[PDB]
């Protein structure tokens, strides 16, 4: 005995079941579409109970071709993804289907994507700094080994460049095992990544799960859970340390809104779903470094219309330990990676963790840039000349500090042709201390763009 | 015994427009219509069956929706 | 007894839902499938 479809509205499908055989929430159901070249087996996920033995489900595939009255069979379990050391090296989708080898993973151990987060008693905060080799990050927003990092920004400001750069900075040398969740990003980038990780030979040590934009919202929101399951398996069972890249996690909340509008739930503010914070929290709290093991996560967050006050970014800000924030304005200045020094933040930027020499320089730089950002309102009208000398001396080196935060990243080599640069922390501290104290105030601003370290600064200045 | 009784009890479709407004229509009948099926109306007008409810089908009208009216046959 | 049957048999119970279908055929099927003459008379009523 099994159920029947009785309503269809986009990817959302209502199914009626016998009186006593209603499926539990988040159970997976199978249905058939038999029109033609469009035919396929649909997986539906139970999202609600509507009463009278009727339940409302989210389709993981496009419903096109689904006719009313077709039978629907309950699997009795949630959507299950393959887990195991054999997962590494291959590409998967949200439903556990391998794309590189269709039959792969059918015989592996299967874990449910829906799981409760770790007990509070097993949580412990991390403080060990992670050295990436980017000046602005390592100085003002030091990442945490085993913490949660995020890259915010609008459209067309450097999510992908900086994300693959950080892949080169961490994953290229990380001794552990990596997972890459592509949540609603463009597919061409996924193919580029699948090729690049093989060129660099890193592929054999990382797993990829993709849910790109073309897919309907129902799976577009579950892809994150699908990959997080493999990440937390590598965490809890194998005991390895893990890197969990996710791009872009805003599309998870966007798919949540799309499915919400169909489920019939009333809209919140500007038009997101209610429980937005609850879904995002249920997702993010699972990505945590429990005692004795670690899962380092770098997330990308989209920001529509550059409205940093949009409820979704404003919500996701709460779950992150490090938050690099890109900006349109800094990008227009030609600065790259275009990080906003005053908006970005990191919780471990305190003297007890990073040391006094680092903290003092970071805070002096922040003070200089803040005074600059306050004088901008006059700078824009009357130019620098109107300012008093205590302000003009400050602005002259503020511009230089700002431009020196730029760096010639390895990823940009494919566009600019200039090779990449990695700098150690101590050299960055020395350089910015010298800058704030004025040992380089005599050089022109254009000398500072996209340098790298200090020796490269001298080499470039000599040529001008 | 129950199965045979159920089978004994169980032992070209055309619908009708019940509601029409501003480029959208609702259609009765068509139990076997597929979602996003290209329906056709008497006036030489097509439609896309977006929503399939328990009692009626929601169809966005393509082209001249002026030619649609209540009581028209849809196939 | 009839209630016990109709509760234990969920598919038969769903088939017994007939206010949308033609009531004459529903009555015919129920009578053919389903004794105390008065109880079955009330059931058909
Ligand atoms: N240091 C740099 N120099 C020159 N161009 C850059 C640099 N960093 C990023 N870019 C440009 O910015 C673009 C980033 O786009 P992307 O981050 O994918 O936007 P989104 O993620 O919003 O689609 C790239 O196409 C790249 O050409
Ligand atoms: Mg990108």
């Amino acid at each position: 005995t099994a159920g029947r479809v009785v309503r269809i509205t986009g990817p959302v499908v209502d199914v009626e079941f016998p009186r006593g055989s209603v499926p539990e929430l988040f159970n997976a159901l199978h249905a058939e579409i038999t029109f033609g070249a469009l035919a396929k087996t649909l997986t539906l996920e139970v999202a609600q109970h509507l009463g009278d033995s009727l339940v409302r489900c989210i389709s993981m595939q496009p419903t096109d071709g689904l006719v009313r009255g077709v039978e629907v069979t309950d699997t009795g379990a949630s959507i299950s993804v393959p887990v195991g050391d054999g997962v590494k090296g291959h590409v998967f989708n949200a439903l556990g289907d391998c794309l590189d080898d269709p039959g792969y993973g059918k015989d592996f151990e299967h874990w449910s994507i829906h799981r409760k987060p770790p007990a509070f008693s097993d949580l412990e905060p991390r403080t060990e700094m992670l050295e990436t080799g980017l000046k602005v990050v390592d100085l003002l927003t030091p990442y945490v080994r085993g913490g949660k990092i995020a890259l915010f920004g609008g459209a067309g400001v450097g999510k992908t460049v900086l994300i693959q750069e950080m892949i080169n900075r961490i994953a290229r040398n990380f001794g552990g095992t990596s997972v890459f969740a592509g949540v609603g990003e463009r597919t061409r980038e996924g193919n580029d990544l699948w090729v690049e990780l093989a060129d660099a030979n890193v592929l054999k040590d990382t797993a990829l799960v993709f849910g790109q934009m073309d897919e309907p919202p129902g799976t577009r929101m579950r892809v994150a859970l699908s990959a997080l399951t493999m990440a937390e398996f590598f965490r809890d069972e194998q005991g390895q340390d893990v890197l969990l890249f996710i791009d872009n996690i805003f599309r998870f909340t966007q798919a949540g809104s799309e499915v919400s509008t169909l489920l019939g739930r009333m809209p919140s503010a500007v038009g997101y779903q209610p429980t937005l914070a609850d879904e995002m929290g249920e997702l993010q709290e699972r990505i945590t470094s429990t005692r004795g093991r670690s899962i380092t996560s770098m997330q990308a967050v989209y920001v529509p219309a550059d409205d940093y006050t949009d409820p979704a970014p404003a919500t996701t800000f709460a779950h992150l330990d490090a938050t690099t924030e890109l900006s349109r304005a800094v990008f227009s200045k030609g600065i790259f990676p275009a990080v906003d020094p005053l908006a970005s933040s990191s919780t471990i930027l305190d003297p007890a963790i990073v040391g006094d020499e680092h903290y003092r320089v970071a805070q002096e730089v922040i003070r200089i840039l803040q005074r600059y950002k306050d004088l901008q309102d006059i700078i824009a009208i009357l130019g620098i000349d109107e300012l008093s000398e205590e302000d003009k001396q400050l602005v002259n080196r503020a511009r230089r500090i700002e431009r020196f935060l730029s760096q010639n990243m390895m990823a940009a080599e494919q566009f600019t042709g200039q090779p990449g640069s990695t700098v150690p922390l101590k050299e960055t501290i020395e350089a910015f201390d010298k800058l704030t104290k004025g040992e380089f105030d005599h050089l022109p601003e254009q000398a500072f763009f996209l340098i790298g370290g200090l020796d490269d600064l001298a080499k470039k200045a000599e040529s001008l | 015994x129950x199965x045979x009784x159920x089978x004994x009890x169980x032992x070209e479709e055309i619908g009708t427009v019940i509601d029409a407004g501003d480029g959208i229509a609702h259609v009765e009948g068509l139990p076997s219509v597929m979602t996003q099926e290209l329906l056709e109306f008497p006036g030489g007008v097509l439609g896309v069956a977006l929503n399939l409810d328990e009692h009626s089908v929601g169809a966005v009208i393509l082209g001249e929706f002026e030619k649609i009216e209540e009581g028209q046959q849809v196939k | 007894r009839f209630g016990r049957v109709l509760d234990a048999e969920p598919r038969l119970s769903a088939l017994l839902s007939d206010y949308t279908t033609p009531a004459e055929g529903r009555v015919a099927l129920l009578d053919k499938a389903l004794v105390n003459q008065t109880a079955a008379a009330l059931l058909s009523q």
